[PDB]
């Protein structure tokens, strides 16, 4: 049974190396082939390399020469791929691929990693909406959001059921470089804005939405 | 009797060297017993000549670089026809009734059997790339590749080029051309195909007349 | 060198669904054929250019003809839906590379936009003077990213906000974004009205400030 495993997600400013280690085990590992590949979100795949175990030898990719570079340790059985001079677009998915099932060779690559995506998280988020008086038409522009948070994929949502139908979850846009976690969760209702419950918040310390006073007080 | 294509070429021995088939004209190949031999003609896998008594035959034709050559030790006799042994047949005398090799290639009662191939081992197919080995069949000709490195492998669909990183050394791949559309002679001397074979029946020239 | 493969195809439930694949080597060499599901590593549907690895379902079927490689799915199902990524080496074979990826859909599921997202920009925002800049629906089936905010004044991208279009849990493709825009101008503006035309789909919401 073939398991590889990689590194944990890793978000880091532009203009460094990042190395993300994927460790591969379970199966006969003397000459078997490793590859390295980056797919962008929502694109085609971009084959970057390929590692076999005892040649310690790779081929590189003909768009990526010297800012590549290949590491690999046999006490853990893992393959190290640092890139350097990094830049916006080269943030992307990664994944280390390998055989699964043998019916030949090579080209026949039937394991994958399960991807290091990354996006801004550090742990910040956001209290009250606003405190306003209510508007005369029964709708509410303000609910339960974060503004202003870098919490990756901060999802801001009131923790009863109420006023979570008929609410659009914004997106992060990030559209000015900020994180713009949002999550917007509004009341879509005029007395449900007088009377909103508190909205829970993500934060980045951990995943799903602990309970966090937010409403929308119109 | 014709060549490498397939197509009646008057006087030529058409030959396989190394699964491609060859042609070269009748004139350039020569055999000899105890004396050199005189080829009368061929036909099919047959050739009719004249032969001096010997303990054995050899068939020689030289290419423009190598010369091939084959000895086997079979017995050629020459038998005097009457009651006077001569070794050479004679310019005048009397005419006897004999019993002669005739110089006719038409079909008459005797046959030989033609049987589907065996596969043949080529060893040049398999090759280390990238310190594994790749197995790349000649144009438009399968292939079967039998590995016993950490899983066997019997793949057989591979045309174009396969890599079998599974396995990092050359002497422990074999690949079998697979050509299972001409139809050899049921010979000794090569391997014998799985299953039914038997695909028809060659007619023998040059009988005893 | 790079093999052309369609951005995306569309097919009917029940019915064969075709993805070709163009290399000017391409028959020197073997493809294989990935399925990515949404947020999943791809997966190995067809290997060696004929056969599926166990647990592939029969219907996935691949046929090579030169330099077009045709990926055929029999019976188009809901659950089907995937990227489709034919990938091989290079004429070197030293390097490898994939297509470009076909996204196969189906047409009738989640036709219903069903929007209901309620962006008031009222006052209670107006304290600082930020209010949303328009109602974008959480689901929508083929949602295009166009809204020009109509509030007393003519339709102008301006005062509402787009965004990337995404995947709703009901599969209807849409992306929620509450948007930002001025209050004040919505205060001043007699009517505060919101035109939504995308997808072949125009209407406007109450207009009351
Ligand atoms: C290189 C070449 O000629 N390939 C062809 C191709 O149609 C396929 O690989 C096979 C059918 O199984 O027939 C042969």
């Amino acid at each position: 049974q073939v398991q590889l495993v990689q590194s944990g997600a890793e978000v880091k400013k532009p203009g460094a190396s990042v190395k993300v280690s994927c460790k591969s085990s379970g199966y006969t590992f003397t000459n078997y082939i490793i590859h390295w590949v980056r797919q962008a979100p929502g694109q085609r795949l971009e084959w970057m390399g390929w590692i076999n175990a005892g040649n310690g030898n790779t081929k590189y990719s003909q768009k990526f020469q010297g800012r590549i570079s290949v590491t690999r340790d046999t006490s853990a059985s893992a393959a190290y791929m640092e890139l350097s001079s990094l830049k916006s677009e080269d943030t992307a998915l990664y994944y280390c691929a390998t055989l699964q099932m043998d019916y030949g060779g090579n080209g026949d690559l039937d394991y994958w990693g399960q991807g290091t995506l990354v996006t801004v998280s550090s742990a910040s988020t956001k209290g009250p909406s606003v405190f306003p008086l209510a508007p005369s038409s029964k709708s509410t522009s303000g609910g339960t959001a974060a503004l202003g948070c870098l919490v990756k994929d901060y999802f801001p949502e009131p923790v009863t059921v109420s006023w979570n139908s008929g609410a659009l979850t914004s997106g992060v846009h990030t559209f000015p470089a900020v994180l713009q976690s949002s999550g917007l969760y509004s009341l879509s209702s005029v007395v449900t804005v007088p009377s909103s419950s508190l909205g829970t918040q993500t934060y980045i310390c951990n995943v799903n939405h602990k309970p966090s006073n937010t409403k929308v007080d119109k | 009797g014709l060549d490498s294509s397939g197509n009646l070429k008057g006087r030529t021995m058409r030959y396989d060297m190394h699964g491609t088939i060859k042609e070269i004209p009748l004139h350039q190949v020569s055999l000899y017993t105890s004396r050199p031999c005189h080829i009368v003609d061929g036909h099919g896998y047959f050739l009719l000549a004249r032969c001096p008594a010997g303990d054995s035959i050899t068939m020689e034709f030289k290419k423009d670089s190598v010369r091939h050559s084959c000895s086997v030790p079979y017995e050629v006799k020459f038998n005097p026809v009457g009651r006077e042994l001569y070794t050479h047949p004679p310019e005048h005398g009397v005419e006897q009734a004999c019993q002669v090799y005739a110089h006719d290639a038409q079909n008459r009662g005797a046959y030989v059997e033609m049987h589907l191939p065996g596969s043949e081992v080529d060893s040049s197919l398999v090759s280390l790339s990238g310190s594994s080995v790749t197995v790349t069949p000649p144009d438009g000709t399968s292939a079967l590749v039998e590995c016993e490195c950490g899983g066997t492998k019997i793949s057989e669909t591979i045309n174009k080029t396969k890599q079998f990183s599974q396995c990092t050394k050359k002497e422990q791949c074999r690949a079998y051309r697979l050509q299972n559309d001409k139809w050899v002679y049921n010979s000794d001397k090569l391997p014998k195909a799985a299953g039914a074979t038997l695909k028809g029946k060659l007619h023998v020239p040059f009988l005893l007349a | 060198y790079e093999l052309t493969q369609p951005p995306s195809v569309s097919v009917s439930p029940g019915q064969t669904a075709r993805i070709t694949c163009s290399g000017d080597a391409l028959p020197k060499q073997y493809v294989y054929w990935y399925q990515q599901k949404p947020g999943q590593a791809p997966v190995l549907v067809i290997y060696k250019d004929s056969e599926r690895p166990s647990g592939i379902p029969e219907r996935f079927s691949g046929s090579s003809s030169g330099t077009t490689v045709t990926l055929t799915i029999s019976g188009v199902q809901a659950e089907d839906d995937a990227d489709y990524y034919c990938q091989a080496a290079d004429s070197s074979n030293t390097e490898y590379v994939f297509g470009t990826g076909t996204k196969v859909t189906v047409l009738q599921p989640k036709a219903n936009p069903t929007v209901t997202l309620f962006p008031p920009s009222s006052e209670e925002l107006q304290a600082n003077k930020a209010t949303l800049v328009c109602l974008i629906s959480d689901f929508y089936p083929g949602a295009v990213t166009v809204a020009w905010k109509a509030d007393g004044s003519p339709v102008k991208a301006g005062v509402e906000t787009t965004k990337p279009s995404k995947q709703s849990n009901n599969k209807y493709a849409a992306s929620s974004y509450l948007s930002l825009t001025p209050e004040q101008w919505k205060s001043h503006r007699s009517y505060s009205c919101q035109v939504t035309h995308e997808g072949s789909t125009v209407e406007k919401t109450v207009a009351p400030t």
